């Protein structure tokens, strides 16, 4: 599994260029995919989604109706065109993969991201604590609020929590609200109620360490948190 | 509705899997299915090798002619029970028999009393009469002649058949082979059997099998529209 | 030859002697027990879902160990997997020869075991890096039709093939470790244990027979049908099992005394037996005929307590959840269908 | 109200027993080939759903005509002319609708003969577009008349069979039948002759015709049957058309062509089930 | 001939199998009746769960 992104640079407001972002290692064909901004020492924000086989496409509200997406099955390849760009859009950029049937994990493989600088209700995640220090070998709760309930009819949550260490992209570390994802150590846990949920980790390692994200999936303008930065 | 965000990117998935599968599902109802049937010997592989192939358990043969996909199937090496897996094979265009006119002086192994002939008699007595190919054409095909004729010359056919007051040559004989063939058929008003002599060229034999799908084809659609 | 007819005479006269001790040691029947407890008076079932989208006939079907998702086989080559409470489906897995007469579900939800025509088992993973579904095994080792299989656990199957004979395989080395022999006729048809150390195989000629899968050789065997066994099931307790046949006849044996209890006849059946399943306490009986309807046979009183006709052919597989919730139907008609 | 005794006068227009029995007749036939069609599970490709929309629509005819008949009479004076046009209006629906029914059968043949397939499976859009149109039409051409072409002020213009009427709209309902029976002509006489070169020479040599007689027997037996039936109703419909006023005196004694064309709505179902021998077994069996 | 180990193959496997202990019929069925009727609660399809629970509701 390997995602690469290409074009991105300096441009000036007025005109700009399309981010191009290949895939080579699964199913391109029957995956649908998100990109994810991410401001420079700032939070990430959900940008767009197209659904597999390009039936179903979301814009996010603050971009609606200026930036396009496309796919290419012939050589599983995700186009992204921007007609102008302001000064607020200096960000990086990460093309992510997701599939949805009963029992799958959405957000597993993120990518690489590249970078973009430019010449110059919805439910509301809160996080607890911007910061907190924390030496190794301690059980540490971090706590994510929600501004309504989460939990549908159906019987489950769409609460999922991200990993991010500085210097790569981030990954997934629980999805929905408890299950833990392939990969990662069973260390991690997390709990909730429907509004303000946790995640406990027994004992912390030199590995483990960075920004924790908390994201909600009960409606399609998805949105994240502030972010929670884990200090040696 | 009242689905969530991802309940309903679900629903989207069953969407395209059932469009696959009526895709794929028009696509294998277009081509004429075919089984093969016959005794050990009765020139099933010669048949197998002379008509056009492209392509332990069942063996599927897949090939092409005059815009028409046939796929053969030639349950052979199955030693199980016929009864229980035979029911597999109910939709089905035609039943292609193999029969060996020389086999008829050859007794059977393990046996001496028993004619190999007789033998395919009773076997095509038992697939005919079938509560299941009811209603499927049957194609029956002679394969050796020339054998059958040297053998016919040297050795009088009183010797398989009890009952014969012909002459001992091969013309009135064949007619009579086929007769007693075409007999061993209860349902007489419902499905033909179209009887032919296996020759050297390719062309002829699929030409004959490609007639009697066109007309096994032809009389299905007729009976599809009450017309007959 | 004297030793021939000698080892004959001695076979017979022990058979005999089986017999003898077999019949001794009973007193009463089962049904002169059973004589002062309530009948359920009628089980009432309507559907509840329709699982359309199949286009041959039906020939296997599993329920999952989850109580939600289910696997489907048919004659066109699908290996649908259903999602009994939406109706959606999940995987569309197709085949390489579309004959399939069996099909399993791994219990802890990963693999899935086919069999069919062509004497092969494949085993597929459902829970690969990539967003297909591939072949992670290919066992190749029977001569006749494999006619069921049974995951005895993630990495071990249980095979009964059509040369009257079984084999207990491992998936990683791909070479089977033990084969059951034994059988005069086509095995078509074998259950697991609760606890998965011993099973159950029915042959093609009017006999059953006990399997443990440790020291490998038969330790029981069962008779008194006429025709042939079609469909066994255990007991929810696991020392008894219900075997069905062809003479529109199923009966119930028991394993500590090997002799039969109880038989469920009726004089207005003359249809075979496909399918033989029980309740979640053992209770109702389920077994379907090939007359195009079921049937919901009592299991203590011998008595028709139901009919399912919602079917419009022969009823091929028939599968009762693990919480007994529901039952799944699956006939000739390309339609499955979900009984609560 | 008066309008309808002045144009009786000015037309001239100032043995019935049997007709209700032949409609009772052919109202038993029609529900019980529905009954069959509708208990047997079998009969459920798209095929034997337009036999099922003829039945509805025969049936319809002959509850139609039984009704005309019964409330006609005597009672024609004091009847008003909105009752009087609605149910001419009755009368001519259904018979469109029969007419349109054959025609959606012969054109479904047709498109199942002339493409070869293996399996019967079908779509249903042309199913359903075929019986909305057969329908629809019909409606229309029946309730056009009262709301324009209806010679309820030209006195000179109205037909003499029956008056309230307007002799273009007679002439065009002829043209149309005349193009729907050239077409079911035309339609069949292909079918035959693809039937037969299709088994002429492609399937020329077999050791093992009657086909292609049989097919010629039942394509021979429903055109007489249909054309026969239909021609004298149209021959006086133009005569009519032709003919001047109160000088044809075969033009009022019009009741017999048209309880013959309505018997042979009652007996196409006959032809219609007794060809295919399953249907004949199905029958039988009930 | 061959078929001597065939036969003493059967005889073996009968002389082993009867040696096997037997049990009375009507401990089996006490036994049966009692496992039948002591999970009898928990069987959905024998008292027809409500509504409320039901899974399957359509
Ligand atoms: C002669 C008595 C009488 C006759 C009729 C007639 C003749 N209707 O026409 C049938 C028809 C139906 C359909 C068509 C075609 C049009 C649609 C396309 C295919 C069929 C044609 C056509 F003409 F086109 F062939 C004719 C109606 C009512 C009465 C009884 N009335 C009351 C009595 C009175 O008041 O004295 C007269
Ligand atoms: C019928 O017509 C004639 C000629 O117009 C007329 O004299 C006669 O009065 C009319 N009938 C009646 C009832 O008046």
């Amino acid at each position: 599994v390997q995602l690469v992104e290409s074009g991105g640079g300096l441009v000036q407001p007025g005109g700009s260029r399309k981010l191009s972002c290949s895939a080579s290692g699964f199913a391109f064909s029957s995956f649908g995919m998100h990109w994810v901004r991410q401001a420079p020492e700032k939070g990430l924000e959900w940008v767009a989604y197209i659904s597999s086989g390009s039936g179903t496409i979301y814009y996010a509200d603050t971009v609606k109706g200026r930036f396009t997406i496309s796919r290419d099955d012939p050589k599983n390849t995700l186009f992204l065109q921007m007609t102008s760009l302001r000064s607020e859009d200096t960000a990086m950029y990460y093309c992510v993969r997701s599939i949805y049937y009963y029992g799958s994990s959405p957000f597993d493989f993120w990518g690489q991201g590249t970078t973009l600088t430019v010449s110059s209700s919805d439910i509301v995640m809160t996080q607890a604590t911007s910061s907190v220090p924390v030496t190794p070998g301690e059980s540490v709760s971090i706590s994510c609020r929600s501004s309504k309930s989460l939990l549908h009819s159906n019987g489950n949550t769409y609460l999922y929590w991200f990993l991010q260490r500085p210097g790569q992209s981030p990954q997934l570390l629980i999805y929905r609200m408890s299950n833990l994802a392939s990969g990662v150590p069973d260390r991690f846990s997390g709990s909730g109620s429907g509004t303000a949920f946790t995640l406990t980790i027994s004992r912390l390692e030199a590995e483990d360490v960075g920004v924790y994200y908390c994201m909600q999936h009960l409606e399609y303008p998805l949105t994240f948190g502030a972010g929670t930065k884990l200090e040696l | 509705c009242t689905l969530s965000a991802e309940d309903k990117a679900a629903v989207e998935r069953s969407k395209m899997i059932d469009r696959n599968l009526r895709e794929d599902g028009e696509k294998a109802a277009r081509e004429v299915k075919l089984l093969l049937l016959g005794a050990g010997e009765s020139g099933k592989s010669t048949i197998v090798k002379q008509m056009k192939i492209i392509h332990t358990g069942i063996v599927e043969t897949h090939f092409t002619f005059k815009d028409l996909h046939f796929k053969m199937f030639d349950v052979g090496g199955q030693r199980s029970e016929r009864k229980k897996w035979i029911h597999c094979f109910e939709g089905v265009t035609a039943i292609i028999f193999c029969v060996a006119l020389s086999d008829y002086d050859l007794v059977l192994a393990e046996d001496e009393e028993m004619n190999r002939m007789h033998e395919s008699m009773k076997l095509f007595d038992s697939i005919c009469n079938n509560k299941w190919f009811t209603d499927t054409s049957i194609i029956l095909f002679l394969n050796k002649k020339d054998l059958f004729e040297e053998k016919i010359k040297k050795s009088p056919l009183t010797i398989c058949y009890p009952e014969y007051a012909g002459s001992n040559t091969y013309e009135e004989a064949a007619a009579y082979i086929q007769c007693q063939f075409e007999d061993l058929n209860k349902r007489k008003d419902t499905k033909e059997i179209y009887t032919h002599f296996t020759c050297a060229t390719d062309t002829k034999n699929v030409q004959f099998v490609f007639d009697a799908v066109t007309d096994v084809i032809i009389k299905n659609n007729l009976k599809d529209c009450g017309l007959f | 030859g004297s030793e021939l007819d000698q080892l004959r005479q001695e076979a017979e006269q022990l058979k005999n002697q089986i017999r003898d001790a077999r019949k001794a040691c009973a007193d009463a029947t089962l049904s002169q027990i059973t004589n002062n407890i309530d009948p359920v008076g009628r089980i009432q079932m309507r559907t509840r879902r329709t699982l359309r989208g199949h286009l041959a006939k039906i020939y296997a079907m599993h329920w999952g160990t989850d109580s939600r998702l289910l696997v489907s086989a048919s004659q066109d080559g699908k290996l649908i997997i259903w999602d009994s409470y939406t109706t959606n489906k999940v995987h569309a897995i197709p085949l390489r020869s579309s004959w399939v007469m069996t099909c399993a579900y791994a219990p802890s939800g990963n693999y899935v075991a086919c069999g069919g025509l062509d004497n092969i088992c494949s085993i597929y993973n459902l829970k690969t890096r990539e967003g297909n579904v591939r072949v992670s095994r290919e066992l190749a080792g029977h001569t006749g039709y494999l006619s069921c299989c049974r995951f005895l656990d993630d990495n071990q199957i249980v095979t009964s093939s059509g040369d009257t004979t079984c084999a207990l395989w491992d998936i990683e080395t791909g070479q089977q470790t033990t084969t059951f022999t034994g059988h005069t006729g086509d095995v078509m048809s074998l259950s697991l244990a609760p606890d998965t150390r011993l099973f159950v195989s029915g042959a093609c000629d009017a006999s059953a027979k006990l399997w443990d899968v440790r020291e490998g050789m038969c330790r029981q065997t069962f008779t008194g049908h006429e025709s042939d066994i079609n469909a066994i099931c255990f007991f929810p307790n696991g020392n008894a099992f219900a075997t069905g046949s062809d003479d529109a006849t199923c009966r119930l044996f028991d394993l500590r005394a090997d002799q039969e209890l109880m038989t469920y006849s009726h004089d207005n059946i003359i249809c075979g037996i496909t399918s033989v399943s029980f309740s979640k306490s053992g209770r109702l009986l389920l077994a379907g005929y090939d007359d195009f309807n079921c049937n919901v046979w009592d299991a203590l009183k011998a008595d028709r307590a139901g009919v399912l006709a919602g079917h419009d052919n022969r009823v091929s597989c028939l599968g009762v959840t693990d919480d007994g919730m529901a039952v799944a139907t699956g006939s000739w008609d390309s339609f499955l269908k979900i009984w609560n | 109200y008066d309008i309808i005794v002045r144009h009786y006068n000015y037309t001239g227009k100032l043995t019935s027993v049997v007709f209700i029995l032949i409609c009772c007749f052919i109202i038993l036939e029609n529900i019980f080939v529905l009954l069959t069609i509708w208990k047997t599970k079998k009969f459920h490709r798209p095929m034997y759903y337009f036999i099922g929309n003829l039945a509805l629509s025969d049936l319809l005819a002959g509850v139609a005509y039984t009704a005309n008949l019964l409330l006609s009479g005597a009672t024609t004076y004091k009847l008003t002319p909105a009752q009087w046009f609605l149910r001419e209006g009755s009368m001519f629906v259904a018979l469109s609708a029969s007419v349109f029914s054959l025609l959606a059968i012969a054109i479904e043949r047709y498109i199942t003969m002339l493409k070869m397939k293996l399996h019967n499976g079908s779509n249903n859009f042309r199913l359903f577009l075929l019986i909305s149109a057969c329908w629809v039409i019909s409606l229309i051409l029946g309730g056009l008349p009262i709301m324009g072409w209806n010679c309820i002020s030209a006195l000179s213009s109205c037909s003499t069979v029956l008056p309230l009427y307007h002799k273009h709209y007679i002439l065009f309902c002829t043209t149309v039948f005349t193009l729907l029976l050239l077409s079911i002509v035309i339609l069949y006489c292909r079918i035959y002759s693809l039937v037969r070169t299709r088994s002429r020479r492609l399937t020329f040599r077999k050791n093992i015709s009657e086909k292609s007689l049989a097919l010629l027997k039942t394509v021979i037996i429903v055109l007489s049957v249909f054309i026969a039936c239909w021609a004298p109703l149209f021959i006086l419909l133009l005569l009519d058309v032709g003919c001047k006023v109160k000088t044809c005196d075969i033009l009022f004694r019009a009741e017999y062509f048209l309880v013959l064309a309505v018997l042979n709505s009652g007996t196409n179902p006959i032809i219609y089930t007794l060809t295919n021998k399953e249907m004949r077994r199905a029958f039988i069996r009930i | 001939t061959a078929s001597i180990a065939q036969a003493r193959k059967l005889v073996e496997q009968l002389k082993m199998e009867a040696n096997i202990d037997r049990i009375k019929v009507s401990k089996a069925a006490a036994d049966l009746m009692a496992y039948c009727e002591a999970h009898a609660k928990e069987d959905p399809l024998l008292t027809p769960v409500p509504a409320s629970e039901n899974p399957f509701r359509e």
